[PDB]
């Protein structure tokens, strides 16, 4: 307090520092804990173009200086911000006939909300009587791994109309999934996400490997998204004669690598 | 096996033995031969 | 923008009486009384104006102490400080610090106790 | 000050403790409530928590970013850290700073049950990691310099396996134990 | 729900302002240091502020030399009194 | 500011900031010994003029004395000029005469300094990044001892006097004074052009002499023998590790070419002179032969000319290297010394399952557990929650009597496992 009444003259009134608001840990805690769920709290307002908690200027801690304590805490609000915006966008529930994102897309979203169900867990495990440090530390690396992720994925929390980041490009499906899903794999082998990218790309894949096993055991293509390299013209798959082979059933062949 | 169990360890056995477009090649591929 | 209650420099120069004192304010009545005397007299023009200015002479000044490293170092720091842009009257910072430079190498003329008879 | 102390070793920097930059994080200034042979432990504790923040700093530059798909991955690696190479080696930096994270937090819970506690008690409990960080840093930035890249990393890494300090050897031989996992793999791949 | 978004902006810009005011003030504390000025945190923050008013170098150098042989006496009676 | 200097009053006075704290104290002549030798020495000498003396409070001197036996730099009374620890002329405590405190002062001034040059150490190569180390354990151990009294002043419950500490550091001031004359012969005293293999050597020499001396000094030196053991168990182990490498693989990798044998790189295995020319010793001065080492330092050199025939002979692969015990499974020359030594001298899926565990206390029943996304999990939440992953005692003091010599304890633990090496 002495040092930020110095800084606050040394300063003559221009930098008007927040009031450090002295709040005991013992709910800063459960600032922290609703954070980790992404909620907001008294210390963390939700900007909701972000789906971001914001910190209420002027914390103070106890033990620290407000502003060292103000950038932890701005640190797991950026864990928070990254856990609620994935957590909204993981968030998009039902393949509805208007997911036009397919079922290997609808899958991946629900392995998506399972891992974010998973997260919630492991908040939820966390003891309230843990230190903030000890917490902060325990979960960087998965704030970490969760933020690298979601931008692998696109999902980034970053809010799409104040991030000038470029656009998101939308989740790949079928061959892009598929492609996309081995190039992050290939990046992230050594991460900690890469079996869990393997476990996504399992149920992201396991809508498309039951098409293809129709396709393959009926001839049935089951792509509901055409994302099957294989579309079915059934005009000509009612003929008779070589145009039913060639037209009936007609793989995309021009992009092969897409398809 | 993949991931759906938890104390389970073979399920990534294959998955840290090799590599997973040759774990998915070799998974997929052999059921799918067999088949065509 | 309520601006940090910067008091008045009446009151500053009343604060800083009793800091430089060791004493309340009340207890710095006569040396306050001395400083408002000295700041209500009409004070010459500082010696030099210029940032740059200033600066050299503290440069030379340092140098002229046999402090050649802090010579440099003033020089940088100066130049720093330029650069920073964060003082409104560089000249007449300079200026004040120039003026209270010391020469660590130049014995103390040890104050004579008898300067204390006037204090009161 | 000493959890603001903590703080700042644990990357959020404060007024006493300011992060530059340049410098990294260093003491703001000299204050006048500890002795100056007490800011000269305190400038000493800063200098352990500026290589602590610039390890911090190299951790999220080639670590704390997603991979980029960048089509090339061979032209990842000439400019920014980039190989699996170089994602083993901001892992094993993260492995090691987790020892040095682990007896931070045992500090704290000792500053924590004892509210007496001064720097020197720090400063004991702390000196292993005010030697081994420099060494560890050194060993970073000689690789960022050089641009090692792939697995002649691993062959600095080896030099610099064959240094003097016994902590630093073992910390080096877990980094290369993982770098040689990844390796192991890529060479079974080949085979 | 742009607008929450851009308070965080704003403070940081004034957070990042303030910082870079510290930063200017340990440099400035060190180059009262380098020419022995004999000024402390507290007395240069006052000094700061009095200079930051226009007060004559001059002018302040002598009324900072009477007040500091007037301090000079009564820290030597305040330490001969303990 | 108020609330701050009412703290500052009653959190320990500024006494250690240049500002002058006054502090109250008894005026009774056994507490008042400054003042009462002030006023004589005013009453005496009509030419005396008083000097400006700093009132220091003794808990003061005592926790400055501390960090600087702490190594701490830039303390207000005791300055550092020259590598040397000078005191404040202007400095006075009630208890204790100017002279009198000035001798006590110099005394640990003097300690102080010698403290300062090794702190100073950088450790630039193998043997000196070996000295460096034993250095650094040793400051450990002295820092553990002043961590200590520093807490026993903190507890401030009983007096404790500068008289008291220097009476418990008498020991470890003891042990200080021996490693400082220690370190300024066999380091300080090594001219600073000399090659680091010549500064290797001296400081061999040094250490070699230095343990006959201990050794020769008997139980009163036990701490400092064991201290000297200790150091001279970590400088061979770079040595000893070299000379391992040199059995175990014929190839002397020698960076800084600190080893007095040195390989001629000239010298091919096929050449005639392979035998006799590919290792050199590095002979130009006789000195280079390792005191230590020089009774067995023969053999040494032919198990090592052996190894590195064996290495350096196109040898089909021989089945003699088994994949048996591995020279990283070999007790290293360091390590079996060091083993040896002891012997001699007596002298010294289940992260899964707890992941399932914590997934069934907080996760919802129906929700299928991903054993890659646990493992995942795990590693970043559970794992690292988890993560409270957090010595050769060469003391003499125990059978000192019974303890072999030096060269006696050397030749009995590593010189018979060298030799039983060299003749396998």
């Amino acid at each position: 307090r002495l040092h930020q009444g110095e800084l606050q003259l040394l300063a003559g009134g221009v930098l008007q520092a927040p009031q450090p608001v002295l709040v005991k840990e013992c709910e800063l805690v459960k600032d922290v804990l609703n954070v980790l769920i992404g909620v907001v709290s008294a210390t963390f307002s939700l900007c909701q173009p972000a789906q971001a908690f914001v910190v209420k200027r002027g914390v103070h801690v106890s033990g620290a200086s407000p502003e060292s304590i103000s950038s932890l805490l701005s640190e797991v609000a950026e864990y928070g911000t990254c856990y609620t915006r994935l957590s909204h966008f993981s968030l998009q529930p039902v393949l509805d006939s208007l997911y036009s994102k397919g079922l290997v897309f609808q899958a991946f979203t629900s392995g998506l909300r399972r891992y974010l169900q998973y997260y919630r867990a492991c908040v939820l495990s966390t003891p309230p009587t843990l230190s903030l440090l000890t917490i902060g530390f325990l979960f960087k690396k998965l704030g970490r791994q969760l933020r690298y992720l979601a931008e692998l994925c696109g999902v980034g929390a970053v809010l799409p109309g104040t991030c000038g980041g470029g656009p998101r490009a939308a989740f790949p499906t079928g061959v892009k999934l598929l492609s996309y899903l081995y190039q992050e794999a290939l990046h992230n082998c050594s991460n900690e996400h890469y079996p869990v990218l393997l476990s996504l790309l399992k149920t992201s894949c396991e809508p498309y490997t039951r098409f293809i096993h129709d396709w393959v055991y009926s001839g049935v293509f089951r792509d509901a998204y055409g994302e099957f390299m294989i579309q079915v013209n059934h005009e000509y798959l009612s003929f008779r004669d070589k145009l039913y082979w060639t037209h009936g059933y007609v793989l995309i062949s021009k992009e092969v690598e897409d398809c | 096996p993949q991931v759906q169990s938890a104390a389970d360890e073979t399920a990534v056995q294959l998955s840290e033995l090799l590599t997973l477009p040759v774990l998915m090649k070799r998974s997929i591929t052999a059921p799918l031969a067999a088949h065509i | 923008m309520a601006t940090p209650d910067q008091k008045s420099p009446n009151v500053l120069l009343q604060n800083l009486c009793c800091r430089i004192l060791g004493r309340s304010e009340a207890d710095v009545a006569q040396q306050f009384q001395y400083a408002v005397r000295v700041i209500g007299s009409n004070f010459a023009p500082t010696v030099e104006r210029d940032e740059f200015l200033v600066a050299e002479k503290i440069k030379k000044e340092l140098i002229r102490q046999r402090r050649e490293a802090d010579a440099a170092l003033f020089s940088e720091l100066h130049r720093k400080l330029h650069s920073q842009g964060v003082l409104k009257n560089k000249w007449s910072i300079l200026y004040l610090l120039l003026s209270l430079s010391e020469d660590p190498r130049r014995q103390p003329s040890k104050v004579s106790s008898y300067a204390t008879l006037f204090a009161q | 000050m000493i959890h603001e102390l903590l703080l700042a070793l644990s990357g959020y920097p404060g007024s006493i403790f300011t992060w530059n930059k340049r410098s990294g994080l260093q003491v703001s200034q000299d204050f006048p409530f500890l002795h100056p042979s007490e800011t000269s432990v305190l400038n000493r504790l800063c200098r352990l928590g500026t290589d602590y923040i610039r390890f911090t700093e190299f951790i999220e530059q080639y670590t704390g970013h997603v991979q980029q798909q960048d089509h090339h991955p061979s032209q990842q690696g000439q400019g920014g850290l980039h190989g699996i190479y170089l994602r083993a080696f901001c892992t094993g930096l993260d492995s090691v700073l987790q020892p040095y994270r682990q007896a931070l937090l045992d500090l704290e819970q000792e500053f924590l049950g004892d509210p007496h506690l001064s720097i020197s008690h720090v400063n004991y409990f702390l000196d292993q990691f005010q030697l081994l960080f420099p060494s560890v840093m050194v060993v970073v930035e000689q690789i960022k310099s050089q641009k090692i890249h792939g697995c002649q990393i691993l062959e600095t890494v080896y030099k610099h396996s064959c240094g003097g300090l016994p902590p630093v050897r073992s910390a080096l031989e877990k980094i290369l134990a993982v770098c040689h996992g990844v390796m192991y793999k890529q060479l079974s791949a080949w085979m | 729900m742009a607008s929450s978004s851009g308070a965080g902006a704003a403070a940081a810009a004034a957070a990042a302002n303030l910082n870079a005011v510290r930063e200017t003030m340990d440099v400035l504390l060190e180059i009262s240091r380098i020419l022995n000025t004999g000024l402390d945190m507290e007395t240069l923050s006052i000094c700061v502020r009095l200079c930051e008013q226009g007060i004559n170098p001059e002018a302040l150098s002598s009324v900072i030399k009477e007040l500091r042989k007037a301090t000079e006496a009564l820290k030597a009676a305040e330490n001969m009194t303990s | 500011p108020d609330d701050r200097s009412w703290l500052e009053h009653h959190v320990v006075h500024q006494y250690w900031t240049a500002r002058p704290s006054q502090f109250p104290h008894s005026l009774h002549l056994h507490s008042n010994l400054a003042a009462v030798w002030d006023q004589h020495l005013y009453s005496s000498d009509p030419l005396y003029v008083p000097d400006d003396r700093v009132l220091v409070t003794e808990t003061q001197v005592i926790r400055e004395t501390l960090w600087l036996l702490s190594g701490v730099k830039k303390l207000f009374i005791f300055q550092l000029i020259d590598g040397k620890v000078t005191v404040r002329n202007n400095i006075i405590v009630t208890h204790l005469t100017h002279s009198c405190l000035r001798s006590v002062l110099e005394q640990i001034a003097a300690y102080g300094q010698v403290v300062f040059r090794l702190q100073e150490t950088e450790a630039p190569f193998r043997t000196y990044q070996a000295f460096m180390w034993a250095l650094y354990k040793y400051f450990i151990s002295f820092k553990e001892e002043l961590a200590e009294i520093e807490k026993c002043i903190i507890n401030n419950d009983t007096t404790i006097t500068l008289a008291i500490v220097v009476d418990k550091l008498a020991p470890r001031l003891s042990q200080l004074k021996v490693l400082h004359k220690v370190f300024s012969t066999g380091v300080a005293e090594v001219p600073p052009d000399t090659r680091n293999v010549v500064r290797a050597s001296h400081l061999l020499n040094t250490l070699y002499k230095a343990i006959l001396e201990y050794d020769n000094v008997g139980e009163a030196s036990e701490q400092t023998v064991s201290l000297l053991f200790s150091l001279w168990v970590e400088t061979v182990r770079p040595y000893l590790q070299t000379v391992d490498e040199w059995i175990v693989h014929g190839h002397l990798w020698d960076g800084a070419r600190e080893f007095i044998i040195q390989r001629n790189k000239n010298v091919p295995v096929n050449h005639r002179d392979f035998w006799y020319a590919t290792y050199t010793l590095y002979s130009v001065r006789q000195h280079t032969m390792v005191s230590f080492l020089k009774p067995v330092l023969k053999q040494i050199i032919m198990a090592g000319k052996s190894m590195q025939l064996l290495k350096n002979l196109q040898c089909a692969e021989s089945t003699t290297c088994q994949a048996g015990a591995r020279d990283a499974e070999r007790k290293s020359l360091y390590t079996l010394f060091l083993e040896s030594v002891q012997s001699r001298l007596r002298t010294p899926k289940e992260n899964l399952m707890k992941m399932q565990s914590i997934a069934e206390s907080h996760l919802e029943l129906d929700d299928v557990h991903d054993p890659l996304l646990a493992i995942n999990f795990a590693r970043m939440y559970l794992e690292q929650s988890d993560f409270h992953e957090k010595d050769v005692c060469v003391d003499r003091s125990s059978e000192s009597v019974t303890c072999q010599t030096f060269e006696l304890t050397l030749r009995s633990c590593l010189y018979p496992h060298i030799d039983k090496q060299y003749l396998d």
